[PDB]
């Protein structure tokens, strides 16, 4: 009861100053992303330097508070959040060396180029370069040369850098009273609670391994089906029982299998729901799209959007002497300022992205009453989950017909449901094994289990165990394959995408059950149902003031992550796949290899 | 007929900060409160024990007008019995109140692109304020035990802080102008009456 009052006063002062010092930085960043000019870059840099210096000084000052003396949980949470700023609690020279390594990694990834084995006139890059040539083409050699060349350049030029990066990051992590840098990443999910509710940061490895065990039976069947359909486009290249070659997955790395849709359509005679023509005929613009999104959100009890949102936000390409960034983003600036930056157009994809971004802003507005240090998401992947559950119940035929973009006498087709489910499956299910494998590999390398001299020897060995892909040509230890990903050479964690997928389906089942709907889950819609809105706003207004095991309990009525709802979502596709795979063989043998 | 000077109270080029709140004594004039409804939609107009639309039927010895500028969310702290920052360290109303408050938006006049730093408020004080009491002191607050000899630093902070208004803020953070009218009837005839 002696330092608790001091902590309260210190937190009050910090909250008063931080909002003012952060609004300027956010506003400068916004002014640069909507203008792009030499002066604006300097303004952004000088705005960010002040905030960084102030935050570092405040964290160093706040380090002098013994946590055991405090009783009140909220102040302890705020102080624990403020103290954890050991991203540069090292020596100066080591910090400069690490910054130089990171900068050279980023530059060498961005500026890398690949030249054709034949005439060197082409010498393409990644950009709209290699990405298109191996996202559209259906020729073996055309994909193979690019896939081999990109690795034989980037990995060769990146291996020593990553070798030094591992040890520097481990030193950084151990200086912060951790075990390794992988534990530093895993510490995001750690939470402390009163009545149980504790989530030790060592259990995640057990949890991620458990849930994946229940997704293997479904994925396996999908991995069979696609394989069959790949035996027609490339006849004499894929064994009936084995692993798919890496360079034939419709993407540079195999993160997504969406681009395999044209060759894997089960019913080509029935086209998907395309609504752009109706929008053009009816005379729609961007403003109408966003008013429709706002109406859908207010139909479930959530509040409207402020007049500042309409006044300030950029919603169309300015078509003036101004260059902008057209990556869609949702901005919260503090002091009640919310905006969207989107170069939106008249298409279904923009229509769904509007709902996604508007859900981001709804969550931000919901947690706007908490103190400043707790105005974040409840976890690393709650934001996206909340964003995607809104767009999930917006492309359903019921909602589209309910607003007039589809004929009123429309008849649902049983053959179309399978196509929609298959596209969703190739988008969603096909990415979980890749993320799990990559994160396990980085965790093992950081922990020191994998020797420095066997990295690739493990990377591929367990690649043809979980995801089920075989390399086209052998790679020596001089290679560094995983450095080619943007989420590896430039830091960033990679486990948020595994948690987001499961969270979104749990939330969707909870809300659609709370809205009293009977039938298939993928057809459920939450519009014009006030009951689901209050249940969602119950979690959305907490921020991270309470452990993430409590908001999940509030909404879905559980205390961990379960994959049963995901299995309910894809049940008809599971039955159809099982029916059509009853003659062929499921599973793969880890012995076949395209080389000798 | 000599009307009361309300026109010069609700109209002013520049108002006063919340901690240094102004107070005007109105006495010996005929008061027509019906001209108080000559502004934009009032955000707050609620009267405690005076029965509005009957202001023209009472007589009081003198009236006090107190004017200041505060944030949007703080307007609820200008009621009797409330607790917060403004109601504890800047401006507090007694439990037995007789009169009422008028609060309206002033975003078009008190907001600038770079920030308006001419409005200040108190954040730290040793003990709460008695009703109708003004503090203007600028002594550095001492929260810890070690004195810092009047220089800012750890465990001693500057009590006054600025609002910093901008036109792009949300409604709850835009500036609001508040005028409080306090009536009192005493054993000294009565000079403030109706038409
Ligand atoms: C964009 O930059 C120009 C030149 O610096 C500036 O005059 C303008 O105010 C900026 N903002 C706009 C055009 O919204
Ligand atoms: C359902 O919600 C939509 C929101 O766009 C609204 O237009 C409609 O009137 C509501 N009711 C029905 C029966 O569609
Ligand atoms: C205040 O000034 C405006 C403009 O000069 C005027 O219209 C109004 O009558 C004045 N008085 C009040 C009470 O608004
Ligand atoms: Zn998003």
């Amino acid at each position: 009861s002696l330092t608790e009052e001091n902590a309260k006063t210190f937190l009050n002062n910090f909250n008063q100053e931080a909002e003012d010092l952060s609004y300027q930085s956010s506003l400068a960043s916004w002014n640069y992303n909507t203008n792009i000019t030499e002066e604006n870059a300097q303004k952004m840099s000088e705005a960010a330097a002040k905030w960084s210096a102030f935050y570092e000084e405040q964290s160093k000052t706040a380090q002098s508070f013994s946590l055991q003396e405090i009783q009140t949980p909220i102040i302890k949470r705020q102080l624990q959040a403020l103290q954890q700023s050991g991203s540069s609690a090292l020596s100066a020279d080591k910090n400069k060396q690490l910054n130089t390594i990171l900068n050279t990694m980023s530059t060498i990834y961005s500026t890398g180029k690949v030249c054709n084995p034949k005439n060197p006139q082409e010498c393409l890059l990644l950009e709209p370069g290699l990405d298109e040539i191996m996202a559209t083409s259906t020729d073996y050699n055309s994909r193979l040369w690019a896939w081999e060349g990109w690795r034989a350049e980037v990995g060769k030029q990146l291996r020593p850098l990553y070798e030094e990066y591992v040890v520097l990051k481990n030193e950084m992590a151990r200086a912060n009273n951790y075990n390794d840098y992988g534990d530093y990443w895993r510490g995001d999910y750690e939470a402390e609670g009163a009545d149980g509710y504790n989530y030790n940061r060592n259990q995640l490895i057990e949890d991620v391994e458990r849930t994946f065990a229940e997704i293997k039976p479904l994925y396996e069947h999908l991995h069979a089906y696609v394989r069959r359909k790949l035996m027609d486009t490339y006849p004499s290249y894929i064994s009936p029982t084995g692993c798919l070659p890496a360079h034939l997955l419709g993407d540079m790395w195999g993160r997504f299998w969406t681009n395999l849709y044209p060759l894997t359509v089960p019913f080509a005679q029935k086209p998907n729901i395309d609504v752009t023509d109706a929008m053009m005929n009816q005379g729609w613009d961007a403003e109408r799209i966003f008013q429709e999104a706002e109406k859908f959100f207010v139909s479930v009890g959530l509040p409207h959007m402020t007049q500042g949102f309409w006044a300030n936000s950029m919603l169309t390409e300015p078509a003036d002497g101004r260059k902008v960034v057209c990556h869609p983003t949702a901005w919260d600036l503090g002091h009640g300022d919310f905006r969207i930056k989107m170069c939106t157009k008249v298409t279904m994809d923009n229509f769904l992205t509007a709902h996604h971004e508007m859900g981001h802003i709804q969550y931000d507005m919901a947690y706007a009453r908490q103190p400043f240090l707790l105005r974040n998401g409840a976890n690393e992947g709650f934001h996206e989950a909340v964003g995607e559950i809104m767009s999930l119940s917006a492309a359903t035929p019921k909602h589209l017909k309910s607003i007039g973009l589809l004929p009123s006498d429309f008849q649902e087709d049983s053959e179309t449901e399978i196509n929609f489910l298959l596209k969703q499956a190739l988008t969603i299910v096909g990415t979980l094994p890749f993320t799990y494998m990559l994160e396990k590999w980085r965790w093992m390398v950081f922990r020191g289990e994998i020797p420095k001299e066997q990295w690739m020897k493990k990377w591929w060995e367990m690649k043809r165990e979980i995801v089920g892909v075989v390399e086209p040509l052998p790679h020596d230890e001089t290679y560094c394959d995983p450095a080619s990903l943007f989420h590896v050479s430039n830091d960033y964690s990679f486990i948020r995408y595994y948690t987001r997928t499961i969270y979104q389906f749990q939330f969707q089942e909870a809300l659609c059950q709370a809205a009293k709907y009977n039938g298939s889950l993928h057809k459920c819609d939450i519009s014009n149902s006030t009951e689901a809105g209050q249940k969602l706003l119950k979690m959305l207004s907490l921020g991270n003031s309470e452990p993430w095991t409590k908001a999940l309990e509030n909404v879905v009525g559980a205390r961990n992550m379960d994959v049963k709802p995901l299995l309910n979502y894809f049940q008809p596709l599971f039955d159809w796949l099982k029916e059509q795979n009853r003659n062929s063989f499921v599973g793969w043998n880890t012995e076949w290899s395209p080389y000798a | 007929t000599n009307l009361c000077p309300f026109d010069e109270v609700f109209n002013a080029t520049r108002f006063a900060s919340v901690y240094a709140w102004n107070r005007k004594r109105i006495s010996n004039c005929v008061a027509d409160y019906s001209v108080l409804y000559n502004f934009a939609p009032f955000f707050a107009f609620k009267c405690y024990g005076v029965s509005p639309t009957k202001l023209n039927d009472l007589c009081f010895t003198n009236v006090y007008a107190d004017s200041f500028v505060i944030r949007g969310n703080e307007v609820s702290q200008i009621a009797p019995g409330q607790t917060g920052n403004i109601a504890d360290y800047n401006y507090k109303l007694p439990d037995d109140f007789t009169g009422c408050v008028i609060a309206w938006n002033s975003n078009k006049l008190d907001s600038k692109v770079g920030g308006n730093y001419n409005y200040l408020y108190r954040l730290f004080r040793k003990s709460n304020l008695k009703p109708f009491e003004r503090d203007i002191s600028t002594e550095i607050y001492q929260a810890g035990n070690k004195p810092c000899n009047g220089v800012a630093g750890f465990n001693c902070y500057f009590p006054l802080r600025s609002y910093g208004f901008r036109p792009t803020y949300g409604v709850g953070h835009q500036p609001y102008r508040v005028v409080v009218l306090s009536f009192e009837l005493l054993h000294a005839p009565a000079t403030v009456c109706g038409p």
